[PDB]
């Protein structure tokens, strides 16, 4: 399986951002790693929409017909800067290469 | 006479005896012939006689009231089998003496020729035993193949049924969901 | 109970999906309506009092039930009735009968309230 | 082999099990009780808004009937004392003080 | 005996069938006694004997006839199990060209018709055998039984022919061994045709169940998708509804 991440980059604070991850080739989810910190579980959505999370500024969704998961961030903060990794499991078996997210103060 | 009876008995014809194949050669010869052909020709005489008497039996019945020809025709068929059968081994006259008023020295030599054949052929069979495997392999191949198809489609419907089952549940679930929500709206 | 009929469901869902929406949206709009009403009035109930330094309070009297308060404290106030021949209540600064009669005539005869509040304000401030 | 569901029955079972009814229902009981709260807040405060729309429409039909009209679109107040076609326009700018504003207004109302 | 033998119409028809069979099978050419023979309605004893001898030799070739056949006719019929035998008197057999030929004439016809049916009864069997020697999966059952019957009768044919050689004089040298190999190739060949035919049926069925299967898993995928979007949409709407009132209240409770 291939996990294709998109939607990152440099963004202003208080703005909004949406990360996409498309699977090609059950649950799909997001982790993140802040600079100099350990990887942290952001949240996951099962193929059905079980959501397990992080506060209301982050919202995960999925389009199953597109095999795509989405992480929406609102009112971006400087603590959000990190490398956001897509992950997928058969229930971790698959990982994305990571997508930089840089919130400029 | 004696050697002939010994051979025929060694062929698993128990009805062959010096007594009955001598001048006491009588109606039993029919039976004996039937046993020989059926054993060497690997066919049932009763079956061929059954397929002999039926043209079309569903709509029209003319066949119960003509006894005139039935028994006669069965008799003559069972004979004819013997006729060609003895043509192959060097006797072109069956004459219907060898069945109905048979004699000792007549039928015996011919049936002996037959036996010597069956033994020779029996030795030539082992030569063909790859065939027995091949035939089997061949007769096996089809079977294996014929099994495979069945398997597939049997599981096919299964996959459908299963899916359908779950789908129905989901459907019901959603309906239930909506139904309950209907209360608080309106 | 067959997947082939799922078309039908997509409809009822879609209907319910947005039926929900507006019984939500409806409520949402209603909520938005309520908030505004208060805010405006608040500013009103406040802003006017700031510009005129005039507060309208329930009167201590059953008969004269409208208390007009002038200034930053309770220093000046006058109570008037809502309807009748006797419209002038008891002001704390204690205006004399002549003045009270003048005011009474501004309210009852002239029927001009702005004038009444002008004269009353002048008198009460002058009586401090 | 792919472009196909590895186990679709498990997928649909899954799809049924994470469809959470009681959660959404509880959210709707929630919304009803929200509405009821408001309705009582609106309401006991619609006697407080019948007393602020009577306090305000008594001092607003009254203040307005004094000729003082809030124009907050333009950040100003209008004084119509004579209703003859002439009005006084007082900007709400922080510049002018409160004492001078008040004195001026009451001067205009006394004309 | 239970037949309208004396009826002139019956006699005519039966005479016609007799003549038709004997003429069709080249009776007169094979035996010149009745050269170009046409409807004996007044037969001759000699000729009668000729006809009987021919017909019976067709039923039972090889039968030795004595120098006087009139002596053997009754016994021949008794062996054949002639059903009307009781209506015939041994005495009347010596000279039948007299009064009672009406009976014996009938007999002749019975033979012909009998012959008609015999050559049928046997031929249909012959034909039938030919059919068994070359003899959707669910619909056609028992086929394996037909191939095992085949090989039973193919091994039979093989045995009988190979033996015809084995006892034969002139031919047995070159034509024997080659003959075997040739008969052997047909077998593996034709059933190989079967094997491959059923491999193709198998795979094209795979495209049947696979086209249907793919389509199905596709519509399943559809239900899953739009179901998920549906739940999600609802939940967003709910969440928003819950928040908005909260804020509305948040700003309105200052009574200062
Ligand atoms: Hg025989
Ligand atoms: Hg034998
Ligand atoms: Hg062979
Ligand atoms: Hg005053
Ligand atoms: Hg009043
Ligand atoms: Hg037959």
């Amino acid at each position: 399986v291939q996990l294709v991440e998109s939607g990152g980059g440099l963004v202003h604070p208080g703005g909004s951002l949406r990360l996409s991850c498309a699977a090609s080739g059950h649950a799909v989810a997001w982790f993140r790693q802040a600079p100099g910190k350990e990887r942290d579980f952001v949240a996951s959505i099962n193929a059905v929409g079980l959501v397990r999370n992080v506060l209301g500024r982050f919202s995960i969704s999925r389009d199953f017909a597109k095999n795509e998961v989405y992480l929406q961030m609102n009112s971006l903060e400087p603590e959000d800067t990190a490398v956001y990794y897509c992950a997928a499991r058969y229930y971790y078996d698959y990982w994305g290469q990571g997508t930089q997210v840089t919130v400029s103060s | 006479l004696q050697e002939l009876v010994i051979c025929l008995q060694s062929c698993d014809f128990a009805l062959a005896t010096q007594e009955n194949i001598s001048r006491p050669t009588s109606d039993y010869m029919v039976t004996l012939y039937k046993q020989i052909i059926e054993n060497f020709m690997g066919i049932s005489v009763e079956s061929l006689l059954n397929s002999s008497n039926q043209e079309t039996g569903d709509g029209h019945l003319q066949e119960e009231n003509e006894n005139i020809y039935l028994d006669t025709l069965n008799v003559l068929v069972l004979n004819k089998i013997c006729f060609k059968f003895f043509e192959n081994i060097g006797v072109q006259d069956f004459n219907m003496t060898d069945l109905y008023k048979p004699e000792a020295q007549r039928t015996q030599r011919l049936l002996s020729a037959v036996v010597n054949y069956a033994r020779f052929r029996e030795e030539r069979m082992f030569d063909c035993n790859s065939f027995i495997l091949q035939m089997e392999s061949l007769l096996g191949q089809i079977n294996k193949l014929n099994d495979e198809i069945k398997q597939l489609q049997k599981d096919f419907e299964v996959e459908v049924k299963e899916i359908e089952i779950e789908y129905s549940l989901l459907s019901g679930h959603i309906n239930k969901y909506m139904n309950e929500m209907l209360e608080y709206m309106q | 109970a067959s997947i082939d009929a799922f078309s039908d469901l997509e409809r009822r869902m879609d209907g319910f999906q947005k039926d929900v929406a507006q019984v939500l949206a409806r409520q949402q709009n209603h909520a938005r309506q309520q908030l505004q009403q208060f805010q405006a009035e608040m500013r009103q109930v406040a802003l006017y009092e700031r510009l005129l330094q005039l507060r309208v309070l329930p009167g201590a009297s059953d008969v004269h039930d409208v208390r007009f308060v002038f200034g930053d404290d309770s220093r000046c106030w006058i109570e008037v009735a809502m309807h009748g021949d006797h419209v002038i209540g008891n002001s704390h600064p204690a205006l004399d009968p002549k003045s009270r009669a003048t005011l009474e005539h501004v309210l009852t005869v002239q029927g001009d309230l702005a004038a009444f509040l002008v004269v009353a304000r002048d008198m009460l401030l002058a009586s401090l | 082999k792919d472009n196909l569901l590895d186990n679709p029955v498990e997928f649909l079972k899954e799809v049924r099990e994470s469809f959470d009814i009681q959660q959404d229902v509880d959210a709707m009981k929630r919304i009803r009780h929200d509405l009821d709260v408001i309705k009582e807040e609106s309401e006991a405060r619609i006697s407080k808004e019948h007393s602020k729309v009577s306090e305000s429409n008594k001092k607003l039909k009254l203040y307005r009937s004094l000729g003082v009209i809030l124009d907050l679109e333009n950040d100003q107040v209008l004084i119509n004392r004579k209703n003859d076609g002439n009005i006084d326009i007082l900007p709400l700018d922080n510049n002018l003080s409160d004492f001078y504003k008040t004195k001026y207004i009451w001067e205009r109302l006394g004309k | 005996d239970p037949r309208p033998l004396r009826d002139k119409n019956f006699q005519s028809a039966i005479q016609e069938e007799i003549y038709d069979y004997l003429k069709k099978n080249k009776f007169d050419i094979e035996t010149n006694h009745p050269i170009s023979i046409k409807f004996l309605k007044q037969p001759t004893q000699k000729g009668f004997i000729i006809i009987f001898k021919w017909l019976y030799l067709r039923l039972d070739p090889g039968y030795g006839f004595t120098k006087s056949i009139e002596n053997e006719i009754y016994q021949i019929l008794k062996n054949l199990r002639y059903p009307f035998l009781e209506s015939i008197n041994k005495s009347q057999i010596s000279a039948v060209g007299g009064s009672n030929w009406h009976k014996f004439l009938g007999m002749l016809h019975w033979m012909v018709r009998t012959n008609i049916k015999l050559d049928m009864c046997l031929n249909k069997v012959d034909r039938s055998l030919i059919n068994q020697n070359t003899q959707t999966l669910d619909e056609q059952d028992q086929r394996q039984e037909r191939y095992e019957l085949m090989v039973e009768k193919l091994l039979i044919d093989y045995f009988t022919e190979s033996y015809k050689s084995f006892l034969k004089l002139e031919d047995n040298y070159e034509p024997s061994m080659q003959e075997l190999k040739l008969g052997f190739e047909k077998f593996v060949h034709i059933i190989n045709t079967d094997v491959t035919s059923t491999e193709l049926k198998l795979e094209e069925l795979k495209v049947d169940l696979n086209r249907k299967r793919y389509k199905l898993h596709q519509q399943v995928i559809h239900v899953i998708d739009i179901t998920s979007k549906f739940k999600i949409n609802i939940q967003s709407s709910l969440e928003n509804s819950e928040n908005e009132l909260g804020n509305v209240i948040e700003e309105l409770r200052n009574l200062e």
